[PDB]
């Protein structure tokens, strides 16, 4: 059961709408993205008894 | 005397769910609770596999499976003793293999343990061990003890004053199983897949400490038989059908619109081969052989809960 | 360390994580008979990062 | 001694399989007797088997 | 006699042992700068490999 979520839309906007609070004027930057995946690798299921 | 069990579980959805479902951060349709229904449907698929493996591994455990209102994934609270009456499910270990006294002299014989088994199970030729099947660690137990340290520097002859300084326990776990299945021919099999339980604590399917032992040949012990359930007229009267149904319900019509999906099956494991004079079985066996083993193993990961 | 050079001067790193449900649990035992009960709800889970 | 062995600069300790692997040889090529095994068995009126 | 503190060829074999499923950290190579066989000689674990 996955989040139902868009990852490139939720990706992108979490960028900053206006914020100038730094230098009063806004700077130049670059911005890369990545996403992750997060699971328990250890669980594996009991694949032995249906051999027998 | 034989009788099956019986298993069913639903699910539902009301109307606010199937109306209101949208994707967090695009801007769409109602179209999201198709897709999510899906995963219900594998999901219960899941469900009643888990329960196939789960009757025949506690079978395989205990000999009985046992059901109890104390269990987790029992609501209904149905107590259950379906003994199979396997004869000896257990072998008897009063000094583990894994127990020293004084300075590094070990208590029992690992080796010479299964020896008498195959020897003391002569004239029953069906109590003779054939198989072994344990998951974790299991080398460093035959390793570390006194007898079987003693039977690898027979072996390789390293006497510690006159061939060799000392060798490593590495070299000693290098080819201790080796000499262990070369001096009883019992082939050992390992299987060491693990299930996250609600410890968060990884544990694995035979636990550590403890190993099975197959006592005529490796092969189905009995098998798993599902019985059948009803399924509705065909032509006018009812016939039926025999594997794990999931049946789904459409209620969008009425008052509120919902909609259920509802699987299930009935079944049980069956014993097939039993003894002929007496009426024994003798076929698989557990034994306790050390106590601490997860010292001889790496840590594991955390779950990451973010 | 090698050299690489961008005509920008900021650079920030989004991350995005991203739990999805196992399905664990298993079916509920009744006797031939009885009408069906429904099973438990579940989580999951989705976090980001700066830099 | 008919093996080749010592207890301090050969082996550490022989198991007694090789003891028993060996010993009727041994004792055929010794005595120069003929050992004829018999092992056929009866029921006693007490239910236990003997030879 | 000179039984030393710490088995240097254990240590790294076990920071490879706990870092099994720690798949970033388990240590593959690396860099000395000065004379290093000039302690493995004068280590008495790392002695009685070589013996």
């Amino acid at each position: 059961m996955r989040v139902p979520i868009n990852i490139n839309n939720a990706l992108a906007r979490v960028r900053d709408p206006l914020s100038i609070g730094g230098l009063k004027f806004p700077t130049t930057k670059e911005i890369q993205e990545a996403v992750a995946a997060i699971a328990d690798k250890f669980n594996q299921e009991n694949d032995l008894v249906d051999r027998f | 005397t034989w009788s099956p069990l019986a298993f069913k579980e639903s699910r539902v959805w009301d109307e606010k769910e199937i109306l209101y479902l949208g994707r967090l951060a695009d801007e769409v349709q109602a179209g999201v609770i198709n897709e999510q229904i899906a995963e219900s449907l594998t999901w219960l698929m899941a469900r009643m596999r888990n329960r196939r493996r789960w009757l025949t591994w506690q079978v395989m455990r205990t000999g009985r499976i046992t059901i109890q209102p104390n269990d987790p994934y029992n609501p209904n609270g149905l107590k259950y003793v379906i003994d199979y009456g396997v004869t000896d499910i257990e072998l008897p270990l009063p000094q583990k293999f894994d127990a020293k006294d004084g300075n590094g002299n070990s208590a029992v014989d690992p080796i010479q343990y299964f020896r008498d088994l195959i020897k003391a199970a002569t004239y029953f030729p069906d109590r003779r061990p054939v198989a072994i099947i344990v998951g974790p660690g299991f080398d460093e137990v035959l390793a570390d003890n006194t007898f079987v340290q003693k039977y690898v520097e027979y072996e390789k002859g390293w006497v510690v004053g006159q061939n060799t300084v000392q060798p490593p326990r590495e070299v000693y776990r290098q080819a201790a199983l080796d000499i262990f299945k070369r001096y009883t021919g019992l082939e050992v099999m390992v299987y060491d897949k693990t299930y996250r339980d609600q410890d968060g604590s990884v544990k694995y399917w035979i636990p550590v400490g403890e190993l099975i032992v197959l006592n005529q040949s490796t092969g189905p012990v009995g098998r798993f038989v599902y019985t059948a359930h009803v399924a509705g007229q065909r032509n006018g009267k009812v016939v039926y059908a025999t594997g794990p149904y999931l049946t789904v319900k459409d209620h969008l019509q009425d008052d509120p619109p919902y909609y259920a999906i509802i699987a299930g099956f009935h079944g049980l494991p069956q014993l097939s081969g039993y003894n002929t004079e007496d009426f024994s079985f003798h076929r698989f066996k557990w034994l306790k052989y050390a106590n601490n083993v997860q010292s001889y193993l790496p840590p594991f990961p955390p779950k990451v809960e973010l | 360390f090698p050299e690489d050079s961008t005509f920008a001067s900021e650079l920030e790193l989004y991350l995005l994580r991203t739990q999805d449900a196992e399905q664990t649990g298993m079916t509920f035992v009744h006797q031939v008979g009885s009408t069906s009960l429904p099973v438990e709800a579940r989580v999951a889970k989705v976090d980001l990062a700066k830099a």
